[PDB]
């Protein structure tokens, strides 16, 4: 549990710049 | 440092040019103005450079974190690779023992 939800928040570190770039886009 | 705004980007600014050369150790994880320090020092190419997405990244944070307009976003920006020129004095404390 520990490597993969090192991975989970670290990915979702991609999404959460993801939907803020798309609301500069918006 | 810890979290700060955008005054504790200016005495960052200060501190660094002051010969001897005083180390920031910006702590992360506090977010906002540190945030900024952070993710720059997280994606620095070389000092003050860092890529085109992630400063225009950076100036909607300044223009949320900070409310500055995206003119002194970019002045901030200014200010942000005056600072991280020095990254041998920025100290990032990443938590995450």
């Amino acid at each position: 549990m520990s490597m993969r939800l090192e991975e989970v928040n670290e990915r979702e570190h991609s999404m959460k710049a993801s939907l803020q770039t798309v609301d500069i886009r918006l | 440092i810890v979290e700060g705004g955008p005054n504790v980007i200016s005495i960052v600014l200060e501190y660094l040019r002051d010969t001897p050369p005083v180390p920031v150790v910006v702590c992360d994880g506090s977010g906002r103005a540190s945030d900024i320090l952070a993710f720059g020092h997280k994606y620095s190419e070389e000092g003050g450079l860092i890529n085109e997405s992630l400063r225009d990244q950076l100036l909607v944070t300044i223009q949320k974190t900070f409310t500055y307009t995206r003119t002194q976003a970019q002045h901030l920006f200014i200010i942000l690779m005056e600072c991280m020129k020095k990254k041998e004095l920025i100290t990032v404390f990443r938590m995450g023992h």
